[PDB]
């Protein structure tokens, strides 16, 4: 029994072990009582105005665009407090684990990233937090991995199944029926159980509204198209909800094709997977003939969940929004043209978003068209990553 | 279904509680694990509660969770593992055989078609580990349809709603997983005539097995405890099998009171 | 002849070859025209706002001063973009060079920071960017250099002299005198010769308009102090400007004490050098009895110049702020401090401003004092440093 | 300011350009910066144009560059550099000696005192090379006070007012440093009465001592041209002092005519 739907159509819903339907359905009734509760929506309105930088800037890119009919703006989360979108949803998630009484954080990552995000909402808040990386990705992210030990955080790597992000998530879910009477689980995506999808996206949902007012004052009207990477959900559909009902502003995802889509080696379930129910939910995943779930592959960390947040496969099903995928050399073009052009150094999962937007233009030059890219966070952490590869060839 | 309710019949005409020991099908290989399991039934077990290796268990914890690597490192399928149980159906035709799935395992390629793959090759019941009673709908009614009992786990914080909703959803046994007393969850499932109680969890020395009878259920399951023999001697398989028997020996008489 | 002053009491002045002055000349007039401008104005205001991200947040740090009597915010320029105060006079040095017709760019960095901020602010507007590093400097800061490339502009190392970021400003000042009627010299600090100091201050100076706007709107008052880091002065004298008429407030600025002033290895020729002449100006000096000019030691790059802008050592004269030193080691607490306590991971040259605010509070604990520190820039180009420190003693 | 109005009499008396050329006091250490020296000197340098190495060298190119950091791989410094000034001027009484100097250096320890030692050791002229005019003021005063020209150097296009202040200004000669035309530069800083001009930079081979002659100027000083000789042959002192004398022959027999 639940307060609000935990399905969007078929996809969705809270697969979990019965002994963690408790802590769920607790999380659920606070979400609800805090978005009715007007002095919680002021402290999170002013910790994201104080502490995290919002309004975030929607900026013009002249150079980029020049001798087309293409007018292109970024908005700018890059710009917000530690270099990510992944700050908006865990200081509100952080907000809410107060308002339970709770005083410990669960935390699940894979690049570090999210880890990251959770140690500086759960510094600030006096909360302790525990973050659960699979090994393969704590040995090539020891950068990460130490900003989250300065912050405070307790780090746990995980030596199961293939001790990459998808076995981090399942960590997780093995702790918390243990202490979810003191502990929140901060899942850093759209994705996962019910209420997660939800939640996630409503602490996200200032991304969409702010574009919406910026570009209505910059440019009197609405967006043809916004445009965003899709690796778990969040940013995206943060971009997306509030035009959800403007129905003619395009939506697009775009998920990482790796290698290419033939090649098997990508991560992109949403139009090249099949639907399954794993971590939580009935979304399409990344698995064999058989139902093993797999990895997927991108050369951005960010991107690779072999799976994907159910109200994308939603939108796809009813044809509100459209999903295509970018692949690992379209995403370094992208990333060097607006370094060179903008000089605006993006994160390799927003590159894949930048990417598609440069081939709207490239491919139909003289369409008139007003596109909005979410440039979800900045790219320094990927510069080793692209001076490797553009050493390797030269 | 009806294999459970002939055993239970028989088991309360000696006043005998059931000993039903877990294992992971295919570890540490599928003939190692053909041996283990007949070893285990000529040993005593009264029932089998069986897991197919999935990718990614999230309810398992680490013992179980290394048995799952173990059969994938030999190379262990859903399908092997259904060759393996119509094998073990047909040396032993009454004992109770109950599978530990999770949802994808049974989802992926339609849910009724997997309760009638576990109806032919004769399957008792089935606890899918993440689907909670409130998800559970499509699967207990194919698994019903089919002649399989869907097997539900009773958490020891059970409020009212959810005893009435375990006992009116379960066949075969209701999984009682070891705040809240035991006396009261007992006696509660029984007023609701929901199947009969196995105790689970943690179950891992003779004694517990007499206290779970006498605490009113009607037997136990014992998991952990089985595979970390296995995980203990893979060097010697001789010397792994004296230990499960000699281990579900003792168990199983702790039932007989 | 000049339009507008060059000193600043006894300090500043134009030593330069005599081939140099009328580049001088020509900038100073273009900047006394585009400060009347009102179209200039607006240009500089809207590149601020829409791309790098203005204003900048005035964060409350309550964590760290519980059980004391001080207020401590932090003006927070690590969230402009490119991590650093550096961008807002890049924007506005890069749009002088286009109203005198320009379309190079040379300048000199150190670390690194200055470097890339002159590479992109030259991408962005669409010139022509030659940048000169010290080869000591090349070598340990190759992420930097990579960036520098990324952005289009040309890095030339430098190996005369100690081969750092002096003997860039030296290299600087000799190509200047053969380009200046195509190329702009962009000096990334307020030193030099005039009109170098005023135009940095007055392209600095909203640090500190929006910090009196943003205390007025939270406290209703003026701070008691206002605390800034100083390796040359830009963002101190930016933080400090618009405060020097409010008699009330105090301005302290915080010199690097390395080792320790009294080994010697420090940064701090404000109060520990002796007046001489050298990049172009009449200024404190960290020199020999003999007059050769040193390097500077700090463990933060940043603040590692053996001069300090004129109108800091104009200031301290007449005794309107006041000058002290933080230690490698204070400045390595205080950037631990704040990771734990507050979620910011600050850059080195920040941590001593901190430093010097966490002893006013520690010092006087019951001392009612509202506090501002410019936190001028952020800090993951630091942790590996950090890391490496801490690692060292365990 | 006295030696160097002897001298351009002297050479007016013969129709005559002077041939100055400048070296780094203490390259390639100071036992072979004095014989470097004698030697430019006995080959017919008219007066000499002598720099003290400083840590910063902001106005110079490549090889005075190095020439510096040779002096300072030797250890030599400002106060050996007029030990070795005073040997100089005890040998050689008549030849005008200038300095190259930066702005530190003179004001390091007051800049009344600095003048004061190099009249004192003999020293004529001292040019100061980040010192433009519009900051010359005490410099040049202090320079007057202790019988010391102050150098100015008059740059191509130097406009109208500066042609003034340079001629106002300066005394010994004018440092015309080589848009605008020669003939231009050189008749207006004679009509407004400006110490002899000098011409310097790029001054190279005897051709160009020749023209800056007929031009008007009243001779041409060379230093990287010298400076070079002395990187080339580091590693053999003897062949060094050879082309030097050769090399500053062939200059100044071009200034003859
Ligand atoms: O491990 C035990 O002692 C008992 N375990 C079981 O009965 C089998 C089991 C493996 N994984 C699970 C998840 C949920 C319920 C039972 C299981
Ligand atoms: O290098 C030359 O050919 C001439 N150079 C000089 O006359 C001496 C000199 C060294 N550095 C300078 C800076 C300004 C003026 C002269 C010099
Ligand atoms: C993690 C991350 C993503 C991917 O997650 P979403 O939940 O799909 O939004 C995208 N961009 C950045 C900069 C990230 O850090
Ligand atoms: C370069 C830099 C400094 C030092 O220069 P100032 O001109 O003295 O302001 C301080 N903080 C940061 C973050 C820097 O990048
Ligand atoms: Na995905
Ligand atoms: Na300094």
């Amino acid at each position: 029994t639940t307060l609000l739907n935990p399905y969007f159509g078929e996809f969705g819903g809270m697969y979990v072990p019965q002994i963690l339907m408790p802590a769920l359905n607790q999380l659920e009734e606070a979400f609800v009582s805090a978005q009715k509760d007007p002095e919680f929506q002021a402290q999170f309105a002013d910790l994201l105005k104080n502490y995290a930088g919002r309004p975030t800037a929607l900026t013009k890119c002249q150079n980029i665009t020049a001798g087309t009919r293409t007018t292109l703006y970024l908005k700018r989360e890059d710009l917000l407090h530690g270099g990510a979108h992944k700050t908006n949803q865990v200081l509100g998630q952080a907000l809410l684990a107060k308002r339970m009484g709770k005083s410990e954080i669960i935390a699940e990552t894979g690049a570090g990233q999210h880890g990251v995000a959770s140690a500086l909402a759960s510094a600030l808040l006096g909360l302790k937090c525990r973050i659960y990386m699979g090994a393969k990705d704590v040995e090539r992210q020891s950068p990460n991995v130490f900003r989250m030990r300065l912050m405070g955080a307790e780090v746990i790597p995980v030596h199961s199944g293939s001790a990459t992000l998808k076995d981090a998530c399942n960590e997780a879910l093995r702790d918390w029926p243990g202490s979810y009477e003191t502990a929140h689980y901060m899942l850093g995506t759209a994705a996962g159980p019910h209420p997660y999808p939800t939640i996630v996206r409503e602490f996200q949902r200032m991304i969409g509204e702010e574009t919406k007012a910026q570009i209505l004052d910059k440019e009197g009207r609405l967006p043809d198209a916004v445009i965003a990477c899709v690796g778990g959900g969040s940013n995206a559909i943060g971009m997306f909800a509030d035009f959800i009902n403007d129905t003619s502003v395009g939506l697009i995802g775009v998920e990482p094709g790796g290698h290419g889509i033939e090649t098997g080696e990508h991560g992109a379930p949403l139009k090249h997977g099949r639907v399954g129910i794993y971590f939580g939910m009935k979304a399409p995943m990344m698995q064999t003939a058989d139902g093993q779930i797999e990895e997927s592959y991108s050369i951005s960390a960010g991107l690779d969940f072999p799976s994907v947040g159910p109200q994308h496969a939603y939108l796809n099903s009813i044809g509100r929004a459209d999903y295509v995928s970018i692949t690992d050399d379209e995403a370094l073009e992208a990333f060097k043209t607006l370094c060179r052009h903008e000089g605006i150094i993006p994160a390799l999962e927003s590159s894949h978003a930048l990417a598609h937007a440069l081939k709207m233009m490239r491919e139909q030059p003289e369409k008139e068209q007003l596109l909005v890219v979410n440039l979800s966070g900045r790219g320094d952490k990927d510069i080793f990553t692209v001076h490797d590869i553009l050493k390797a060839r030269g | 279904m009806e294999r459970y309710e002939n055993l239970f019949a028989q088991l309360n005409d000696r006043r005998e509680g059931a000993f039903v020991p877990f294992v992971t099908l295919g570890d540490p290989g599928i003939e190692q694990s053909l041996k283990i399991i007949d070893t285990l039934i000529d040993a005593g077990a009264d029932a089998l509660e069986l897991g197919v290796p999935f990718s990614d268990p999230l309810a398992d914890g680490p013992t179980i969770q290394n048995a799952n690597l173990r059969a994938f490192a030999a190379g262990v399928t859903p399908a092997q593992c259904f060759e393996m149980l119509a094998l073990i159906r047909e040396k032993h035709p009454t004992i109770p055989i109950g599978l530990l799935m999770y949802a994808n395992l049974v989802f992926n390629n339609g849910i009724d078609a997997f309760y009638a793959r576990c109806e032919q090759v004769g399957v008792d019941s089935v606890l899918v580990a993440d689907v909670p009673v409130e998800e559970s709908a499509p699967f207990r009614q194919a698994a019903l349809r089919h002649n399989i009992a869907p097997i539900f786990i009773c958490p020891p914080n059970a409020d009212d709603d959810l005893l009435r909703q375990v006992a009116s959803y379960g066949r075969g046994y209701t999984y009682l997983l070891s705040a809240l007393p035991l006396h009261h969850l007992i006696e509660k499932l029984k007023e609701y005539h929901a199947a009969p109680a196995l105790q689970g969890f943690g179950i891992s020395s003779p004694e517990q097995v007499s206290a779970a009878v006498r605490a009113g259920a009607a037997g136990a399951i014992s998991g952990s405890a089985i595979v970390k023999i296995i995980e203990k001697n893979l060097a010697s398989p001789k010397q792994m099998l004296a230990e499960l028997r000699s281990f579900v020996s003792a168990m199983k008489a702790a039932s007989r009171a």
